[PDB]
């Protein structure tokens, strides 16, 4: 129907002129064929293969979470080993990845004959109740660090007396608790223990030495840079915790310059930032400055430490009466029982689990991205220079979704003024870039904005986020 | 002058089996996990869309049977509707359905067959592109060489599919003998409830995708020997079998991946496969390749046929049903094809048409349901095989119209674009369908064009 016979066409078509028409088609296709196939092939060959992974353990993959009073943690009257197990949620909210409980051992004094490491005080709990939350932690992927520190109520940290003693039985309960089933260890005050260089890197060989997954945080109170570089001159695996950070923050340069200065001199290894070894944030810097220095430490190169209660900004001279070396958590309007109505509703973890416009949060948000990407996992860190009073850096691991920080220390506003033309070209800023979030309510998310008249509040941070370049 | 059966009931069951099993549960089991419930529930979840799969195969295992035309959905509703709507509906599916799934599977396979060489950093863009349209060539051309060897490779690659899903259950299965709680203990940990919106029946409009391609057997039905019995019977075999696989399959997943690392990823196969195999890994991608090889295959095998239905009626260009006349192959048909695949290839992004793609092949297959009994009320004696009850189906419908709902809630806009395509196919029937008042001119012309392509390939006419 509409076109030539079956006959007639047969008959017509065996001519020559038309079978090796066909002939010329097929060869044509077939070749053709063979020529995508040879291009496919060098665009596969002519590319970058790609960067392998730098196979990290589990404290890098979060922040930590330091306990320095296990009474005072969820208010006195419930003070026990097991009281922690009904809590985990909370902090299996947070996304943390540690848990450094304070010291349980029994210690009453200054005494030694009778102080032991390996006996866990009655008034905290019992073995059993050790082993439950271990197992309850395990259930939950919340890695539990037990602090070790032969005095924590005396005043003197190390007996004042020969060290012999103290870390021959330090240097047995490590391995008498390694069976236990705990992921590391932390030691407070080694500033004053008599040639600690030789006892740290014996503990760190004997701590390695069980597994590769076990971890060692060493807490010291000095700032001086060559100090805190001293004692890793024969240990590199080491987390040094240190006041580095603290009495300082007035000037963006200076803080720039530090954190700069000690990433060049311990050649670009782990670290740990903190502004402190067992005190909270609000102990350092006034009440504004909080959210600044929280965007801060979740986006440097290295593994946050954090004390309880600094993600919802507790205050120890907000609440007369309460001792500055261990504050009370505030749960609700009556976790304080003393002088009832001096706290509002604001200072409640209940109070801000439900305000966007709340520190608890941008903690929350900042630790799911944290522990999420891995530029900020274990990818490249490049600062660049900017206007005064300001710290801008990047963060950009291979091929992944690059990060962009900027920060503004002063008092006043001012523009960006970013400059380029010093970072690869794989680094480069573009034009646009998004804003993942801002700790100054008042600006809009997700739109993609120019960096060219980019302005900052007084004490406003950003986040801003880029693809591949 | 015309095709011959050369299908058995062993090459359906490996027709259906192949197209059903696509990416599916290959790629996308987290949704479930993070759209509705806990872990346990999404067990529940995949099962319950299988039985609803498993009624509406039911439908057709009749219906099949009662007009017994190839070219299933479109010959069945040719008589109920009329001509327009079928026309509409053929129009409108060689247009946009075949080429998107076409494109999507060879994609997938070109993805997971250069996996192996870019394993964290992503696969370059421009490498994948060619892959699928050189598979979708190469296949063009067996299909087009004889429809035999296409029934062997189509036979070999649904048996490499079930082996390789078979692997995977072992693996799973012995990752839990070693001796582990491996969390299925905790159960409905964050089920929550049905929100207002919907939160347990969101996750079905996303675990249906895996279930589809349960009609494709219906669309080359009458090249089959003896169809009555064994086009049941291949349904019968093939639905039961590839619920409990997916079903398996979950169950699998959840047992060695936690939900935390599940939502983290993209590939879950791929993590499944590193994990518990380590040095060697690149079986377990490389088979999900070649699995989607032989689902393009399949949907050849089907696409050209229904091409060579139109034709027939009078829709479609007369020379869409020729065929070579030492060959068998209808060539024309199998060359329209491929070269709407390539088309359809030039796109900016993956996914712009899915989104409708489940909204109109619910509607096609829910106006086909309805259909069917007002059908056999305005003639209730046939020699059809069962004499089924409409109490089966009824419900069905009901469920269908459910869909549609759900189709209006993301983008209706997007739904509202779709429209006008098929708005705009309207003026295409009335050019030539109805309208055969033509000048001498165009006629000759056609003619002329006809006569030409049947010089340069050699066919004949079917009879
Ligand atoms: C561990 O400390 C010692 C002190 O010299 C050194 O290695 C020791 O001796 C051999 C050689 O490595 C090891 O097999 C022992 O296990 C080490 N003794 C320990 C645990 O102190 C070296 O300084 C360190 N090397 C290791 C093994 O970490
Ligand atoms: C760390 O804390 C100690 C105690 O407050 C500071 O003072 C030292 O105290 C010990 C006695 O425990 C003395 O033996 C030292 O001589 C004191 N140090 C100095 C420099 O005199 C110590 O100064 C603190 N560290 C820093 C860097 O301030
Ligand atoms: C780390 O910074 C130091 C300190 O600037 C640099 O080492 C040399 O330091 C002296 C004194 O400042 C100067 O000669 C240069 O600043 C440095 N020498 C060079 C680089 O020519 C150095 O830039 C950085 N790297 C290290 C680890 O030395
Ligand atoms: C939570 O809300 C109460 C109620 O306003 C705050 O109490 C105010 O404290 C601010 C400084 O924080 C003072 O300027 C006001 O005089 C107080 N107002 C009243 C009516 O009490 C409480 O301080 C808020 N929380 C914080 C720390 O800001
Ligand atoms: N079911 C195929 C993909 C697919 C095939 C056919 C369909 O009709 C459909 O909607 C989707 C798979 O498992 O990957």
């Amino acid at each position: 129907f509409t076109g030539l016979s079956k006959e007639e066409l047969l008959k017509v078509a065996g001519s020559p002129g038309w079978v090796r028409t066909r002939w010329a088609l097929l060869l044509l296709f077939w070749l053709g064929w063979l020529g995508m196939l040879a291009g496919a092939v060098v665009i596969i060959v002519r590319a970058p293969r790609c960067r392998e992974l730098p196979a990290q353990k589990w404290w890098h993959t979060g922040a930590l979470y330091r306990i320095g009073d296990l009474q005072a943690f969820q208010g006195h009257g419930a003070g026990n080993l097991a009281g922690l197990k009904g809590r985990l949620d909370y902090l299996s909210s947070l996304k943390v990845k540690g848990l450094v409980l304070g010291p349980i051992h029994k210690n009453q004094k200054d005494d030694v004959a009778q102080t032991d490491l390996l006996q866990i005080d009655p008034n905290f709990g019992s073995k059993e109740d050790f082993d439950s939350l271990l197992q309850s932690a395990k259930k939950k992927s919340i890695r539990v660090i037990l602090d070790l520190t032969p005095n924590y109520r005396g005043e003197n940290s190390w007996f004042s007396t020969q060290v012999d003693t103290v870390a021959t039985k330090v240097k047995d309960a490590l391995e008498f608790w390694l069976q236990a089933g705990v992921d590391g260890f932390q030691v407070r005050d080694i500033e004053n223990l008599k040639d600690a260089s030789s006892f740290l890197a014996e503990w760190q060989n004997i701590t390695k030495g069980f597994s590769e997954d076990r971890l060692l945080i060493a807490g010291t109170n000095s700032s001086d840079l060559q100090q805190i570089l001293s004692l890793l001159e024969s240990n590199k695996d080491l987390l040094l915790t240190s006041s580095y950070l603290s009495d300082s923050g007035s000037t963006g340069e200076h803080t720039k310059s530090l954190v700069t200065q000690y990433l060049n001199a311990t050649g670009n290894r782990w670290c740990s930032w903190s502004l402190s070894q067992a005190r909270l944030l609000t102990s350092f810097l006034p009440a504004q400055l909080l959210r600044l220095y929280q965007l801060m430490l979740f986006t440097l190169p290295g593994t946050p430490v954090f004390s309880y209660g600094d993600e919802i900004g507790l205050d120890a001279a907000a609440l007369p009466g309460q001792p500055m070396e261990a504050p009370v958590m505030l749960w609700d309007e009556s976790s304080f029982p003393d002088i009832p109505g001096a706290v509002s509703a604001n200072m409640t973890v209940k109070g801000q689990s439900e305000d966007p416009g709340s520190l608890l949060s941008l903690f929350r948000r900042l630790s799911d991205q944290r522990s999420k990407e891995r530029s900020l996992l274990h990818g490249d860190f490049h600062a660049f220079s900017a206007g005064p009073g300001l710290f801008s850096y990047i963060r950009h691991w291979d091929q992944n979704e690059r990060f962009l920080v900027v920060l503004n220390f002063g008092d006043v506003g001012l523009s960006a003024g970013l400059q380029a033309s010093d970072l690869p070209a794989s680094a480069s800023l573009p034009a646009k870039a998004d804003l993942l979030l801002s700790t100054q309510p008042g600006r809009e998310e997700g739109s993609p904005l120019e960096l060219e008249r980019l302005k900052l509040e007084p004490h406003e941070g950003l986040l801003l986020r880029f693809p591949y370049a | 002058v015309t095709l011959q059966r050369n299908i058995t009931l062993l090459n359906g069951v490996a027709i259906i089996v192949g197209t059903i099993i696509g990416s599916g549960i290959f790629v996308t089991p987290t949704g479930v996990l993070k759209e509705a419930g806990s872990p346990g529930l999404a067990l529940v979840v995949w099962a319950a869309c299988g039985v609803f799969s498993i009624v509406g195969a039911l439908c057709y295992a009749e219906l099949g049977t009662t007009i017994s035309k190839s070219g299933g959905d479109y010959a069945y509703m040719l008589e109920v509707y009329g001509s327009l709507p079928a026309f509409l509906k053929l129009w409108i599916e060689l247009l946009i359905i075949r080429p998107s799934s076409q494109y999507i599977v060879a994609l997938v396979f070109a993805t997971y067959l250069l996996k192996p060489l870019f394993p964290t950093c992503p696969v370059p863009e421009e490498a994948a592109k060619l892959v699928a349209c050189l598979c979708v060539l190469l296949l063009t051309a067996v299909n087009c060489y004889s429809v035999k060897a296409a029934t062997r490779v189509q036979d070999a690659f649904a048996a490499a599919k079930l082996l390789a899903l078979a692997l995977i259950i072992l693996l799973g299965f012995v990752q839990i003998g070693k001796g582990d709680v491996s969390n299925l203990d905790p159960n409905f940990s964050f089920e929550g409830t049905k929100l207002d919106v919907g939160n347990i029946v969101l996750a079905l409009y996303s675990g249906l995708f895996a279930y589809g391609g349960w009609n494709y057997l219906n669309f080359v039905t009458e090249e089959m020997i003896n169809p009555y019995r064994n086009l049941p019977l291949a349904i019968i075999i093939s639905l039961p079998i590839v619920t409990l696989v997916y079903v398996l399959t979950n169950l699998a997943y959840f047992t060695t991946l936690s939900t935390e690392q599940m939502l983290s990823s993209e590939a879950v196969a791929v993590d499944f496969g590193n994990y518990h195999l380590g040095v060697m890994s690149w079986i377990i991608p490389v088979f999900v390749g070649l699995s989607c090889f032989g689902s393009v295959n399949g949907s050849l095998f089907t696409s050209s046929r229904l091409f060579f239905v139109g034709s027939r009626e009078g829709h479609l260009p007369s020379i869409l049903s020729m065929i070579h006349p030492q060959l068998l192959t209808p060539v024309p048909s199998l060359v329209f094809t491929c070269v709407m695949t390539l088309l359809y290839a030039f796109s900016k992004d993956i996914f712009s048409v899915i989104n409708f793609f489940s909204f109109f092949n619910w509607l096609c297959v829910a106006l086909a349901i309805i259909g069917m009994i007002w059908l056999r009320h305005r003639k209730p004696e046939l020699e059809r095989p069962i004499k089924v009850n409409l109490a089966l189906p009824v419900f069905f419908i009901l469920a269908c119209l459910f869909l549609i709902a759900v189709s209006f809630w993301k983008t209706p806009v997007e739904c509202g674009i779709g429209f006008t395509i098929i708005l705009s196919g309207l003026p295409v029937y009335f050019f030539g369908v109805w309208w055969k008042n033509k000048p001498k001119w165009l006629l000759q012309g056609i003619f002329s064009t006809t006569v030409l392509c049947q010089k340069l390939m050699q066919v004949v006419p079917q009879e």
